[PDB]
RNA sequence: UAAUGCGAUAAUACGCAUGACGGUUCAUUUUUGCCGUGUGUGGUCACGGUAAAACUUAAGAAUCGUCCA
RNA sequence: CGUUCUUCAACCAACGGAAUAAAGCUACGCUAGGGAUAACAGGCUUAUUCGCUCACAGAGUUUUAUCGACGAGCGCGGUUGGCACCUC
RNA sequence: GUUUUUACUAAUUAUAAAAAAGAAAAGCUUAACUGCAAUACAAACAAUUAAAGCAGGGGCAUUGUCGGCAAUAAUGCAUUGAAGAAAUA
RNA sequence: UAAGUCAGACGCAAAGCUACAAGGUUUCGCGUCAAAAGGAAAAAAGUCCGCCAGCGAGGCUAAGGUACAUAAA
RNA sequence: AAUAAAUAAGUUUAAUACCUUUUGCAGCAUGGACCAGCGAUUAAAUGCCGGUAAUUAGCAAAGUUAAACUAACGAAAAAUA
């Protein structure tokens, strides 16, 4: 705290004290969501809206270490308590604040009620934007990105915070333009509009300066916003690929090469894509990375080969995942048919395993079978050529 | 293994011993030498154990 | 311990506190060592700790 | 006068059995418990001062 | 004998320069968490204003800091704000800055130091 | 502090508290600590047959 | 020194709960300390009231109130 | 190890040595 | 452990710590030529038995002696231990002297009950802690330092070694 | 301060002032200014050997004041106590007590849901009825109306009590105040034997020059039994009831008017008026609506017709409010706590039945719950399947069909729970 | 915080001007000593503190000097 | 004549101030008590006193023959003191 | 006591108080009031200490402050006597 | 309990007074005696271990001991 | 301090009276030679606080003494019509 006049009297007239700083402390010592709850139990009568906020980002980094459970249940009493602070302090939080308190929320795979989202929302809708300026680069990636994975569909927010935001779109950082980029490809109000291109501009020099995931969705995200290359984004995101093909981890070669492969630019290149996947197949390649990889493989049309059986490791990685949505499995198989290979006539094929465990998971999971979905897993039944009406060998 | 709780048995008598360490051994409801008590394995019970460990024996 | 060596209360013989005999010093090592030997304990409890806590009955806590 | 800091913290858990002094509330207990588990804690806390009238008035 | 703090929700705040004069109004909510800036009006913007239309000799001249006040009274007023408190400091002994509260209050504007 | 009658200080803070509590209702309406308390068990180890 | 209100409350509407938080720490009080501990003074006579309040302060003659009439 | 250990000590009926069948088998307590 | 309540360690008002001399290791300042006082002291205020910093080596000269042990000396001592000194080493020799007798005791006479009140100064001692440098030398040889420290070491009653500048 | 040791609070003077005086009377002020159960139970304990049939009666009333002071839950452990040992002062001093004093005692321990045993409310009875009820005319009206109502409650139903009390009182009907007709109004319609009789009629009659005195609650009350007692309105005490509710139709509270415009239309009287109802409902929503009220107002607005409008959705704010006395959720805000919402009184478990009239009135409003995301009944159900997930003893055969049926008719039979 | 800072008419329209060298003022708890409490045949013990006192190597910031290697 | 309110004054400075005021002698003494408390003796302490060792400066003048010091340490219980532990 | 101005930031028996504060200079004033007071510090008791707030009449400002003085010492129970006013008899 | 008590002592650890003396004196933290038998050090109020409802020709230990006195290498 | 606990009856081990007064007494501090008899919180009136009962008490004899009690805010609406 100091009293020497200045430029910004809203951030140097803030009163610090060393009590707060002691529970914020408490908060980022917790090492599990047990610790947490009695940090927040004890402090039941002095919690305000700085600790909620922090307290969100808090079940955000527990949860990472349990990367392969679903949430746990003391995360979801967690969250449902510190709701009942967020309503109580509804009118009493900043623009950074409100920024952190989503993004808490969002990555615990929490819906928040519509009324309180849109209570939340007039930090951005009053005052004619003027708020915005106050907030720094960190808090515009995680509004835009926290506002559009609660489903918050509001003309008038996200028309307001585009206006306030264009003027400072080129002088952010690289990934944060990229993260801009994906929320506009995945809003139809946004596609084609000034905002779009302006967005685009600012990331034709930034594209160096890009990280790999984020790389990854920005390129995704042009191919479906800008067909034809009217900002060259695509020829410069291309031309990154291809020097780094190898520099890049798995799941983000996969994903460039189907977006590539999906533009209808395959080249004879399979060969440096096959060799990363069977080196790196068991790990780094969750369910929904395998599909984009089965589909980009499929439509460039790679053919097995003795040296290296792709499609028949795939399929054992697959078996192995499934013993997840009827949809992923049918879509899977689909594919799998479109492969062209053989699962049931021979004794040891390489679609044999996927469809055996295809067979198990559906036998317990009859009731959700539909005369449609029966039908599309008939027809892929009948493509790999089992029409028998028998379980698989294996 | 975890360790799920703790026996804490008495060693020396309460005669000439000062009076803030006799509250902590009525605590634990130790009365006698000799006498065993089983306790939970909190971080709360440790710290008052760390302050007579010559008194007690632990395991 | 008495320390003093004037006055005519006699607390030690002529010639004031006695050194420790052999007995004596092996008395005051194994009393070290039962001491060193809980604090030991008390680190492997504390990097063995169970996640949830036992619930362990007493009859005066069910009447109440 | 003041030999330790901070707030008195929770009271150690003691695994504890029923003393003589309480021989007369074994009967109220029974009638107290509310679950078979909990019947079987009362009658193990107190199984050195087991008398037939207990005995009897468990099984009803 | 400081007196003790009293907290607001709007305050009138300046700052002397060199060069110029800048008045902000700002909002608060509670002292732990920062305000919002609702008026930022200088010398500067009088400056650029009147010498296209007036001449004026220089930023810190009595006809920029009568002209400040007025673009500050039209603010306040559009927002439907009539009432402030105003931030004693060092600044606010400033030759400049008694001029444009003395033309605040004859245009309408109620400040109070108290 | 140098007279020797007993403090009120405890008496006075709990007054305050209950006060508070009886008008103004508490946000927070579960404790993590009591929804998984187990149940009541004698003992942590298994029994000596004598 | 700052105090803090309940709540971070800060809205000119804290006054009127504080009041009624000062009436309720009365009654709580008297409640744990008990009846036989009293809190008014219960003479065989009534106090003199000056200026509509009540007054420790006696009168040059005692008479009882509301005995009689005009003239 | 406590489950596995409890198990084998009540696996023994130290009231059957007191019993005229016995023999040397019925003593054999420690392993089996 | 700090014997303090929750109050104080919000809101004391020992605004301005100072560590008591009893305890301080800051080393003491050269000695001064100002006269002696002539007001009572208490008797901590000659005695400090805290050792001397872990870096004190010698400031001026290439040989010194220091104290090995805490004693209490009074201006008798010194003044006997200073013509020795000069004597044993010569007349073109350079001294300094780090030390000098300036707390005041007092004592009463005989036939005097106690009380009725504190006594009147009879003389002057100086507190001295351990591994502390009293003298230094330049323009000497080292045999001549150590007869220096022999000479002295008889007339004192603390233990003494010698320290050397490299 | 500076009179009291250090934690006794400072004297008031508004009680200094009763305490000190000339005048003796000091026991019975001691136990009219006891603020809670257990300091009236201490004065009465020090103070046994000089207790009367006078203290006695106050001592009971004074059990109707502090469970008002405790609402929000149900009689607790020292109320219960307190009044049972009140009740062996009855039986000792039973044969003391005068028509004004049985007429308190009564009216206390019917405010507490104590009943009376048989032997000893016949003992109070006799006294009242004694020398067929000579001693009843030096009464006052207060006395009259609370022998009417509390012993109603009590539930005496002895003809030959009530033919004799009716007998006596007949006369003195004329000169009563409103609020003392209607409550003697009350205790005919409740009376079975005396809906045909002579002083039903006369009850009525002289009511009529009387009906701009009634109170909102006696108003609203009279007009209910009304209409049950005389649906031919012979006497014309419906048409001059409905004529002041609609000329001050916004000058009562919320509660009287929900139950005038049951009443309203229960008797095929609507008219449309029902814009100007909906907006004081929404208005005052979440206060002076408990669980009663809220199914009154659901039944007069469904019988009435009225349907959804976007400007004012009256059924999705209801199932919120609903849903919130159900699981009796509170909030911490100030606004609140200051307003005295009755949200924020607690928990209080309902009936089944309530929870089952609520259903199907839902149901027939017309209105979706499941199929819809956001839909004006889905918090109400959802609310009602967490309730009774936890009360799963209660419910039985008959029970499970009824809400089956109401669940069906909203739209949700798929076994799922509520989106919500 | 270049709508900055400083000024010898000192006012601010005009003067110096944000780099570079030099000299001053402000991390494995830097790790040792030391202090406090407890226990103690007076130390082959435990924990904590030093944002109270001695003690290391940096990097940066604020002036100041300067035709600049 | 009495009561209440607004106020003040004198001795209380032995300053919680009251029996209105108010000094001495007893070796002519008397009674009730204390080793809770002094004088002789014992006890504890050792500043002081006394003795020894280191120190060998300075006088003697080759000799530490003899005399002898600043200063420090230790011992003794015989000098002058301190305490109030035993006996009124 | 309270308003205005600024090339000033001291002193006390003693003392690192204090910059939206003080001191000095200029102007107007008597709150160095009447009747009450939640809640606390301290404390064997007696007394001693701080004080939000309510009503009346005022002062300087023009909606803030004033129930004496930077703070920590400058004192004395009850009784008896005396004075101003008021109510009885 | 509207009772008794308002003569305290010493050990370890600090400070004032004395002479960094006293089994001295004045405060302060803990313990013991006072009002506490039993065991060890020679006798042993205050040091070390340890708190006696009663009886018994059972067993295990604490402080301290284990060529004789005097139980145990 | 003239006894105690044991014993193969030879002996072995343990063991400084009581009262009063004291920080502390085997006390070199106080009182008692021994036996029998005598020898010290009692009664009245009044007050306070517990316990146990009477259910106002005393006279008188359809009427009198003593004690005790004697207004505090008339606040509840529980009708599956
Ligand atoms: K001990
Ligand atoms: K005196
Ligand atoms: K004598
Ligand atoms: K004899
Ligand atoms: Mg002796
Ligand atoms: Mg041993
Ligand atoms: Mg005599
Ligand atoms: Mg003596
Ligand atoms: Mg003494
Ligand atoms: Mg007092
Ligand atoms: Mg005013
Ligand atoms: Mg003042
Ligand atoms: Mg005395
Ligand atoms: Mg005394
Ligand atoms: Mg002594
Ligand atoms: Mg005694
Ligand atoms: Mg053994
Ligand atoms: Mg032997
Ligand atoms: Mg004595
Ligand atoms: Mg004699």
């Amino acid at each position: 705290n100091t009293g020497v006049p200045g430029p910004r009297p809203e951030v140097a007239q803030k009163l610090s004290t060393e009590y707060q700083g002691h529970i914020l402390r408490m908060i980022s010592l917790a090492e599990s969501a047990s610790e947490l709850d009695e940090v927040l139990w004890s402090s039941k009568k002095h919690l305000r809206p700085v600790h909620i906020a922090r307290s969100c980002l808090k079940l955000e980094y527990l949860r990472t270490k349990e990367k392969g459970r679903e949430v746990s249940e003391p995360i979801k009493n967690l969250a449902s308590e510190l709701e009942n602070y967020v309503e109580l302090y509804s009118t009493k939080f900043t623009i950074g604040q409100v920024s952190q308190l989503v993004r808490g929320l969002s990555s615990i795979r929490r819906n928040i009620q519509p009324d309180l989202l849109l209570k939340l929302a007039a930090v951005v809708v009053a005052d004619d934007g003027r708020q915005v300026q106050l907030a720094n680069e960190m808090d515009c990636r995680d509004l835009f990105f926290g506002f559009f994975s609660q489903g918050f569909d509001n003309e008038l927010f996200w028309k307001r915070l585009s206006e306030s935001v264009l003027p400072r779109l080129p002088y952010f950082n690289a990934d944060v333009v990229s993260t801009v980029l994906r929320v506009v490809s995945g809003l139809r109000f946004l596609h084609n509009t000034e905002f779009a291109h302006a967005t685009m501009t600012a990331l034709v020099p930034k594209v160096g300066d890009l990280s790999p995931a984020r790389l990854a969705d920005a390129f995704f995200s042009a191919s479906l916003l800008d067909p034809t290359d009217v900002s060259g984004l695509n020829a410069k995101l291309e031309e990154r690929f291809l020097r780094e093909f190898t520099s890049f981890p798995i799941k983000d070669t996969v994903t460039m090469f189907q977006t590539v492969t999906v533009r209808r630019h395959s080249t004879p290149e399979l060969a440096a894509q096959v060799a990363p996947l069977v080196a790196a197949q068991a790990h780094q390649l969750p369910v929904r990375h395998l599909r984009r990889a089965l589909e980009g493989m499929v439509t460039a049309g790679w053919k097995d080969t003795a040296e290296i059986p792709l499609y028949a490791i795939l399929a054992k990685q697959a078996a192995r995942l499934v013993l997840t949505p009827v949809q992923l499995l049918r879509q899977l198989a689909r594919i799998f048919a479109n492969t062209g290979l053989k699962a049931g006539p021979g004794a040891n094929q390489p679609l044999a395993p996927y469809f055996a465990a295809l067979q198990r998971e559906l036998e317990g999971r009859l009731a959700e079978l539909d005369e449609q979905v029966t039908d599309d897993f008939a027809e892929s039944f009948k493509k790999v050529g089992i029409a028998e009406g028998a379980r698989v060998q294996i | 293994e975890p360790v799920r709780s703790l026996f804490v048995t008495l060693r020396r008598s309460y005669i000439g011993k000062a009076w803030f360490h006799r509250e902590i051994l009525q605590n634990f409801r130790l009365k006698k030498i000799r006498q065993t008590v089983e306790v939970a394995n909190t971080p709360s019970a440790r710290n008052s154990l760390a302050k007579i460990p010559h008194l007690v024996t632990i395991e | 311990v008495v320390f003093k060596t004037t006055g005519g209360k006699a607390w030690n013989p002529p010639g004031g506190l006695k050194p420790l005999t052999n007995t004596q010093k092996r008395s005051r090592k194994e009393n070290l060592q039962i001491l060193l030997r809980n604090l030991s304990v008390l680190k492997l409890a504390a990097e063995n700790q169970p996640e949830v806590t036992v619930n362990l009955f007493s009859p005066l806590k069910f009447m109440h | 006068t003041i030999f330790n800091t901070g707030v008195p913290g929770p009271r150690p858990e003691v695994a504890q059995k029923l003393s003589t002094e309480y021989q007369g509330h074994i009967l109220r207990m029974i009638s107290l418990a509310e679950s078979a588990s909990e019947l079987d804690e009362v009658l193990w806390s107190s199984k050195k001062h087991l008398r037939p009238v207990h005995i009897a008035r468990s099984c009803l | 004998p400081l007196k003790p703090l009293v907290f607001r929700p709007l305050k009138l705040f300046f700052w002397a320069t060199n060069r110029h004069v800048h008045a902000k109004v700002v909002r608060f909510s509670s002292p732990f968490n920062e305000g919002v800036p609702v008026v930022d009006i200088s010398t500067f913007d009088a400056f650029n204003k009147l010498k296209g239309s007036a001449p004026v000799v220089a930023p810190r001249s009595l006809e920029c800091y009568k002209e400040v006040a007025k673009m500050v009274k039209e603010e306040t007023a559009r927002q439907n704000i009539n009432e402030v408190t105003l931030h004693l400091n060092s600044h606010a002994s400033d030759r400049g800055v008694r001029e444009v509260v003395r033309e605040l209050k004859n245009l309408g504007l109620l400040v109070k130091k108290v | 502090v140098r007279t020797k009658l007993p403090s009120k200080r405890p008496f006075l803070q709990t007054a305050s508290h209950l006060a508070v509590n009886s008008l103004v209702p508490s946000v927070r309406t579960n404790r993590w600590a009591d929804l998984i308390k187990g149940p009541a068990v004698r003992s942590c180890i298994p029994e000596i047959p004598e | 020194i700052h105090v803090v209100p309940i709540n971070d409350d800060w809205s000119p509407e804290y006054q009127k709960l504080a009041d009624e938080l000062v009436v309720r720490r009365a009654e709580v009080k008297r409640q744990i300390l008990g009846h036989h501990v009293h809190t008014e003074p219960a003479f065989h006579f009534s106090l003199p009231q000056r200026n509509g309040n009540m007054s420790w302060l006696l009168n040059s003659v005692h008479k009882f109130p509301g005995t009689t009439t005009l003239a | 190890x406590x489950x596995x250990x409890x198990x084998x000590x009540x696996x023994x009926x130290x009231x059957x040595x007191r019993x005229x069948x016995x023999x040397x088998x019925x003593x054999x307590x420690x392993x089996x | 452990f700090r014997r303090r309540t929750w109050p104080a360690v919000c809101g004391s008002l020992h605004i301005w710590k100072k560590m008591p001399w009893r305890i301080d290791q800051a080393p003491p300042p050269m000695p001064d030529s100002k006269p002696l006082t002539r007001l009572r002291a208490k008797r901590y205020e000659g005695i400090k038995k805290v050792v001397m910093p872990n870096s004190t080596q010698l400031q001026f000269g290439l040989y010194g002696i220091r104290s090995m042990e805490s004693a209490r000396l009074k201006d008798n001592t010194l003044e006997a231990i200073r013509r020795t000194i000069r004597r044993k080493i010569k007349k073109t020799g350079r001294l300094w002297i780090m030390i000098r007798a300036t707390v005041p005791m007092t004592k009463k006479p005989l036939g005097i009950r106690m009380g009725k009140g504190k006594g009147s100064i009879d003389h002057y001692v100086t507190p001295i802690r351990p591994g502390q440098i009293l003298y230094e030398f330049d323009r000497i040889s080292r045999p001549i330092a150590l007869q220096a420290l022999r000479a002295i070491q008889p007339k004192l009653p603390c233990r003494l070694g010698l320290v050397e500048w490299s």
